[PDB]
């Protein structure tokens, strides 16, 4: 099956940036969406940003716009996604997600929590 | 001039069981998602018209009120159980999952698609772990993976069961509702499913139009005391006419005369 592991999360300053790692295994995810999702103590799980690497198109939340940009290595065959100016909504466990359907285009990425068919352990992100 | 409209057709007897859908108690078995052959038999849809108790009934390719008219050779009554977040979504000319791969409907399917509550009766207070999603298909033992385990553990192979975080504390959106589609067939075959026939009171001794199940004229009726069967309908000893016509309620022999 697909095993997804979150990597890099910890405490940071406002104003200050951050750096999580997705690693993803049993499914070549070089032509599909991936995506990170949060969930904080008294916030429902609400993705956070998403990634097509077949054309690498990106999505972002209205909550992040703007402040989040994600990428996506085929080399590493990861998703990396940098924090800048963090503010203390952000503080949350990250889960990194994909859809049960691979896309093929430059669709943009849901941010619904029903959107993961897989899901990883997540890493704690504290902007404190 | 005629004085009213008249039509005589006979009590109903045969009433479709669509008393499994009121008085339903049980799910059905994991291999049979309630998939049933109707016919043979008058299909009343009155009580659906004005029940509106119900989520949703929305059914599209003929209007509502002239259901009665049509006649088909078959009906499908499917039923499956479905969450709430989909009940927009199940609908003839829209994506989605289930619909998309397990069964296809035409974009155009004519049809009559209900969505009923079950959150009272139902619904389980620690949940009800019934619910499965069949989510791929890639062409035209089952194992999540791509190499067969043989009986041997290892990479793709896996346990028999986890415990599944199926829950009833979900919002209002959120609860599972049961989802029935009537199906109408209108195939080469001889008409045998009808819609109810309603009739009204008679008056006697009038000139007037009657239609005796679908036979129409005009007249002022009397009583005739000849010999016929109640199964009688044809006979050759005047050879000429229509002579005479028999209420189903009431086995009495009438005659016409035309008005001027």
């Amino acid at each position: 099956q697909v095993q997804l592991q979150e990597s890099g999360g910890g405490a940071v300053q406002p104003g200050g940036s951050l750096g999580l790692s997705c690693t993803a295994s049993g499914f070549n995810f070089e032509t599909s969406t991936v995506g990170w999702f949060r969930q904080a103590p008294g916030k429902e799980n609400e993705g956070v940003s998403c990634i097509n690497k077949g054309y690498e198109d990106t999505n972002y939340a209205d909550s992040v716009k703007g402040r989040f940009t994600i990428s996506r290595d085929a080399a590493k065959n990861t998703v990396y996604l940098q924090m800048d100016s963090l503010q203390p909504e952000d503080t949350a466990t990250y889960y990194c997600a994909a859809h049960n359907e691979p896309y093929f285009c430059d669709y943009s990425g849901r941010f619904r929590w029903n959107e993961y068919s897989y899901y990883g352990q997540g890493t704690q992100v504290t902007v404190s | 001039q005629p004085t009213e409209s008249i039509v005589r057709f006979p009590n109903i007897t045969n009433l479709c069981p669509f008393g499994e859908v009121f008085n339903a108690t049980r799910f059905a078995s994991v291999y049979a998602w309630n998939r049933k052959r109707i016919s043979n038999c008058v299909a009343d849809y009155s009580v659906l018209y004005n029940s509106a108790s119900f989520s949703t009934f929305k059914c599209y390719g003929v209007s509502p009120t002239k259901l009665n008219d049509l006649c088909f050779t078959n009906v499908y009554a499917d039923s499956f159980v479905i969450r709430g977040d989909e009940v927009r979504q199940i609908a003839p000319g829209q994506t989605g999952k289930i619909a998309d791969y397990n069964y296809k409907l035409p974009d155009d399917f004519t049809g009559c698609v209900i969505a009923w509550n079950s959150n009272n009766l139902d619904s389980k207070v620690g949940g009800n772990y019934n619910y499965l999603y069949r989510l791929f298909r890639k062409s035209n033992i089952y194992q999540a993976g791509s190499t067969p385990c043989n009986g041997v553990e290892g990479f793709n192979c896996y346990f028999p069961l986890q415990s599944y975080g199926f829950q009833p504390t979900n919002g209002v959106g959120y609860q599972p509702y049961r989802v029935v589609v009537l199906s109408f067939e209108l195939l080469h075959a001889p008409a045998t499913v009808c819609g109810p026939k309603k009739s009204t009171n008679l008056v006697k001794n009038k000139c007037v139009n009657f239609n005796f199940n679908g036979l129409t004229g005009t007249g002022v009726l009397t009583e005739s005391n000849k010999k016929f069967l109640p199964f009688q309908q044809f006979g050759r000893d005047i050879a000429d006419t229509t002579d005479a016509v028999r209420d189903p309620q009431t086995l009495e022999i009438l005659d016409i005369t035309p008005c001027s």
